[PDB]
């Protein structure tokens, strides 16, 4: 039974992404301090206790199915595609989530609201043409006071639908105060969309949209995601703990139940010694 | 067992013959007895576990909130996951101790057996593991037991002789 | 599980400090201004943290670690400390203007109270003597004592840019009568020739 | 901005138990481990221990073992170091800071102490400053035997301000502290009239005005 | 009443291992509290839960009740709050002045919000109305914030949660 870790990680032969500071969520949607994890690429996906939010306060319904799907997929490669949102304001931002100076948002999202004084139904679509499913991260704003709904969108009470030749997903935003976030009471719900290929994607909403800037292109593979808080290190090792890097030379293992990699077995056992000689009787 | 004494003094192998004739006390090891059941330890963990398997992406084992259903679920395979496993290795560590004991004391007695044969007629068992023949057995007799080609027969009569007079 | 360091290091501002620690066994140094809370100065052996100028920096060789200190100004001037969980002895970083002086020395006897206390510990002072490496050898009829006598330096003044140096010897009533008569003797750069100051009771 | 806001200045007597807190301001109390670290007034920096916030796993010196307990409340923001047994030697500045590891490895082993409170001043001790004459050029008052090392020196308080040394206090195998504080005067001046040093030590509470 | 995700609520409990409930004290504001009926008979008069708070209009108005309660100790906070889904739609008129109300419960991380319906449902005890019973955690440190414009079945206080070796068990031994 191996009992003890180096403490360190192995950079190899595994390709580790440290996320300082960032959470897999907050590095994909584009929060400012995580802009240099755009386009990134990982076999282990090391998360930090250390990472925090720092953007407009949202929030993810079954945010764990999403972070155990982004980590399989193993890629950060976001695709920007061209939507034509007509008769609305793009790119919508606020100064709790601030980008270099001056008030921004998420990278990867499109806040449309009102233009002028109007604001039409958005009817658009993508076809999945490609032969690799496409992520699509869209989201639903809820703000605080219907004042607000009303001078953001001119609709009293949009709706968001998402929608597949299989499949459909309907949002009614609501409006309503919450806790204060970040100097915010308002909120984003963020859902998501899987278009196989040769399918296609249609938005129809009337109101309360944070619409999508492009797809993440999705792959199949032997990434994870891990929270731990060992530093990465230089060395070779296979087998990957929260604890860091052990040797997999001994069939099991005693640190921790979360593994990674070609790893021994866990046993509640913190030791069990195999004979490699034979009985042992000594002189006197 | 019967040899109620191990030798401390022996480095050479974990098996061998100590022998004290006229010329004097000698000592040495039988490789081919250490060798054999080095050779059968050497391996007798690859050939059950043949290495570790590789796990890449799995569920999620610790939980900051409470969810419910799911996450006792997730706990309850872990947790019996990990109790099956425990009783794998601690029944696997048992069985195969108690094996390469049984193996090790099997190799001693089948080393005594060989040479008491090589001996037919001219050494008599003393109890204690250890031979006592009835003839002249220079060094050159005892490296040919050791060697496994001692003649019995050529010192038949004369340890017939000793035997019964 | 043990770090060593150089103790104290004089210089004007404008110039290089290299400072060693020996980790036995990530070794980072800290920095205590006077009447403040320490600060991170660089960790991993060699990385400097947000804030930190880049005239601090950090070197690794097998097992001592060196940080050298560029473009010297008033705000280095602090205690350093190597840290690996153990700490280092720590290092003053005492600012210098140079000007040349001699120490004046003058001996104080235990007072008649202090001589009460059952406690005699004699006094011996070094006024405005510029070399601070400079040494006090405590006179007891021609024997030397080490370890025995504490010393405490004055910093520099902007008055007159110079140091001031106490040492006091302390010992039990028998050995104050031990030796008829005392003197503090000192050895200096500034002042070639070492200068004893003797006194005595009476 | 992280910020680590620590108690106030502690004054207790010896055998008895203290409790300091330190409150987080600018980030979330379980994201990071937070170390405390002693320093007696100048004695060096002192680890004292480590608390593993999210999980509530100690590590403490074994100098400390058994009279120390940390713990932390989650819902304040806040964490509790008490000190217990207090001895006159714990009398120190006691600091909070801010380590990194708190999930699979111990943070003191890998990472550094990047943020760090202002700190309190425990001081568990009170010793009176015994005042000598210092007389034969230049004169002065001798401090001696004090424990707590907040202590001005002053000569007639406003006589003499400029000649006057203060050596910084000098540690003592009892533990106890003492400095002097000696002024140049003119020769003439010596023998004419004689000033007054008046030493003021707060923790003892102690004003002695001494001749000469 | 109803518990959506019954299974769930019942096993925490479980887990949590004590029923000590802790009385906050809420600010109702422009609505009448301690509401009750005949088909929940406590003592000889009409009643309720004692645990839960039947908030109805004042008068002839229902304000957007919005209360708070900061979870300043060191320990999870388990509220209990239910909505009210009327029989008719005069009932519900004649409860709450809103043609219809939500119910929105919100923490610095977690939002839960219900559209109560008006319909007959089958007759339980006299009633076609229900109860539909949620649950929040407040972890420690966290705060609570109950935005309601109608049909809002408040809490009356806290279970105290914890953590160790309790369970529930079916039995008739
Ligand atoms: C590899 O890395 C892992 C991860 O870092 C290491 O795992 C840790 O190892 C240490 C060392 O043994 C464990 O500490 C020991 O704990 C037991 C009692 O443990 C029970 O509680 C544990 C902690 O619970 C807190 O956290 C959970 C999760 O957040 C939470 O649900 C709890 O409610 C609790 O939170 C409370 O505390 C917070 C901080 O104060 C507060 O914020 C909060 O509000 C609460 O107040 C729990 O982890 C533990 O184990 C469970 O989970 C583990 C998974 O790791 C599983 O294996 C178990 O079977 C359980 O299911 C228990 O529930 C304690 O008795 C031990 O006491 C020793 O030390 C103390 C002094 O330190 C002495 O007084 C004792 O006498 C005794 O000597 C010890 O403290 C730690 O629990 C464990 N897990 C985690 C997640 O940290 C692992 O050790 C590493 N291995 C190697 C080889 O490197
Ligand atoms: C329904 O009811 C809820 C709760 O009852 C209300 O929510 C509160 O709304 C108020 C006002 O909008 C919020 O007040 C703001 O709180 C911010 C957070 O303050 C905390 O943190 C700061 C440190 O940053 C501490 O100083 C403070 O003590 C708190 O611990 C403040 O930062 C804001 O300050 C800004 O505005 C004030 C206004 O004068 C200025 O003085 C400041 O300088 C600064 O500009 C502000 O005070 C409060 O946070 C909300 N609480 C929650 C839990 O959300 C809803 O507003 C209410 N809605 C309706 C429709 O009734
Ligand atoms: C939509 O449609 C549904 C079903 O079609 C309606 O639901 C029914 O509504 C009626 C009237 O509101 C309910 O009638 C009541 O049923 C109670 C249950 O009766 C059962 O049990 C009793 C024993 O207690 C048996 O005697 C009886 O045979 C049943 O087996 C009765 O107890 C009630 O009786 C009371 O009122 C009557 C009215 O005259 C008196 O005579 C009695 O003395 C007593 O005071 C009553 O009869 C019926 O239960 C509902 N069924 C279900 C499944 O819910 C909806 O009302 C309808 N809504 C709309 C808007 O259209
Ligand atoms: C990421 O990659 C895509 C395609 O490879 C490219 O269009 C996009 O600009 C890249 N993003 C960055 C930030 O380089
Ligand atoms: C032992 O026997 C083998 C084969 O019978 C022979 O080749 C060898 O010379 C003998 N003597 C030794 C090995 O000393
Ligand atoms: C239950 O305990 C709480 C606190 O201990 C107390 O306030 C409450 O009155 C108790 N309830 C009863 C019915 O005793």
């Amino acid at each position: 039974v191996q009992s003890s870790s180096t403490g360190k990680i192995c950079n190899n032969p595994h390709r580790i992404l440290d996320g300082i500071d960032c959470t897999l969520i907050d590095a994909l949607l584009g929060d400012p301090h995580c802009d240099v994890f755009q386009n990134e690429t990982w076999d282990l996906f090391v998360e930090r206790s250390k990472a925090f939010s720092n953007c407009y306060p949202y929030d993810v319904p079954d945010y764990a199915s999403l972070r155990s799907l982004v980590a399989s997929s193993g890629t950060l490669e976001f695709i920007t595609e061209g939507f034509t949102w007509t008769g609305v304001t793009q790119n919508g931002g606020s100064n709790a989530c601030k980008r270099g100076p001056g008030s921004g948002f998420f990278s990867r999202l499109n806040w449309l609201t009102k233009s002028g004084s109007t604001y039409p139904v958005l009817n658009v679509t993508m076809p999945n043409n490609d032969n690799f499913d496409k992520l699509y991260i869209w989201g639903v704003h809820h703000p605080s006071t219907n004042q607000e709904q009303t001078s953001l969108y001119v609709q009293a009470s949009g709706r968001v639908t998402v929608s597949t030749r299989r499949s459909q997903q309907t949002i009614i935003p609501n409006i309503g105060s919450r806790p204060w976030v970040r100097g915010l009471s308002s909120r984003i719900s963020i859902y998501w969309t899987i278009v196989k290929p040769g399918d296609v994607l249609v938005i129809n909403s009337n109101g309360n949209l944070i619409a999508p800037r492009g797809y993440f292109k999705m792959r199949t593979g032997k990434s994870s995601i891990m929270r731990s808080d060992a530093p990465i290190d230089t060395c070779i090792s296979e087998c990957i703990t929260p604890n860091g890097s052990i040797p997999n030379d001994k069939p099991f293992q005693n640190v921790n139940k979360i593994t990674y990699g070609a790893c021994p077995k866990y046993v509640k056992q913190n030791t069990l010694k195999l004979a490699t000689g034979m009985r042992n009787v000594p002189e006197k | 067992g019967f040899i109620e004494n191990g030798w401390e003094g022996m480095i050479d192998g974990w098996y061998g013959f100590r022998h004290q004739n006229s010329e004097g006390t000698g000592q040495a090891a039988d490789l081919k007895s250490t060798q054999a059941a080095i050779d059968q330890i050497n391996g007798k963990l690859n050939r059950v576990i043949e290495k570790t398997n590789e796990k890449f992406h799995q569920i999620e084992k610790e939980f900051s909130e409470v969810e419910g259903r799911i996450q006792d679920l997730e706990k309850y395979v872990e947790d019996t996951k990990i109790d099956l496993w425990s009783y794998n290795a601690e029944l696997l560590v048992a069985l195969e101790n108690q094996h390469t004991i049984d193996l090790t004391d099997s190799e001693m007695n089948k080393l005594f057996e060989k040479t008491r044969r090589q001996l037919r007629e001219n050494a008599e068992d003393m109890g204690n593991g250890c031979f006592k023949i009835y003839h002249k057995c220079d060094n050159a007799c005892i490296e040919s037991i050791r060697n496994g080609t001692y003649d019995h027969d050529v010192y038949r009569d004369e340890a017939l002789n000793n035997r019964f007079q | 599980s043990v770090l060593t360091q150089p103790p104290s290091v004089s210089g004007a501002p404008g110039q290089r400090v290299t400072i060693s620690c020996t980790g036995s066994s990530a070794v980072h140094w800290y920095q205590q201004l006077p009447g403040t809370a320490p600060k991170l100065l660089i960790s991993g052996n060699s990385n400097r943290p947000s804030g930190v100028p880049d005239r601090f920096s950090g070197s690794k060789s097998g097992t001592s670690a060196s940080l050298a200190i560029t473009g010297l100004q008033a705000e280095d001037e602090a205690d350093y400390y190597c840290q690996s969980s153990v700490f280092g002895g720590g290092t003053k970083l005492t600012v210098l203007g140079r000007t040349v002086a001699a120490p004046s020395v003058f001996i104080f006897p235990p007072s008649d109270e202090q001589l009460k206390s059952g406690t005699a510990s004699v006094v011996c002072l070094l006024n405005n003597f510029y070399p601070r490496e400079a040494k006090v050898q405590w006179k007891v009829d021609n024997a030397l004592q080490s370890g025995n006598s504490q010393e405490s330096v004055t910093e520099q003044d902007s008055k007159d840019s110079t140091y001031s140096l106490s040492s006091t010897l302390t010992l039990s009533k028998a050995d104050y009568e031990k030796h008829k008569v005392y003197a503090c003797e000192v050895t200096h750069q500034g002042l070639s020739s070492p200068v004893t100051k003797s006194f005595n009771r009476g | 901005q992280v910020q680590l806001v620590q108690s106030g200045a502690e004054v207790k007597k010896p055998g008895a138990s203290v409790t300091v807190s330190c409150q987080v301001s600018g980030y979330t109390l379980t994201s990071y481990g937070l170390s405390w670290v002693r320093q007696a007034p100048g004695q060096g920096l002192e680890w004292v221990g480590w608390i593993n916030t999210y999980d509530g796993q100690t590590k403490y010196v074994k100098k400390f073992q058994g009279r120390v307990t940390m713990t932390t409340h989650t819902g304040t923001n806040t964490a509790y170091m008490e000190m217990k047994s207090l001895r006159s030697d714990d009398t120190a500045v006691y600091y909070c800071a801010r380590v990194e590891g708190v999930r699979g490895v111990m943070g003191f082993h890998y990472y550094p102490m990047d943020v760090w409170g202002q700190g309190t001043m425990v001081t568990v001790s009170s010793k009176g400053p015994s005042v000598f004459p210092l007389a034969p050029a230049a004169l002065g008052c001798l401090v001696k035997d004090y424990f707590p090392e907040p202590v001005t020196v002053s000569w007639n308080s406003g006589a003499l301000t400029s000649g006057v040394h203060t050596f910084p206090a000098v540690l003592q195998s009892s533990g106890l502290y003492s400095l002097s504080s000696v002024v140049t005067v003119p020769s003439s001046s010596l023998g004419t009239q004689t000033y007054i040093c008046n030493v003021n030590h707060k923790p003892s509470n102690t004003k002695v005005d001494k001749k000469v």
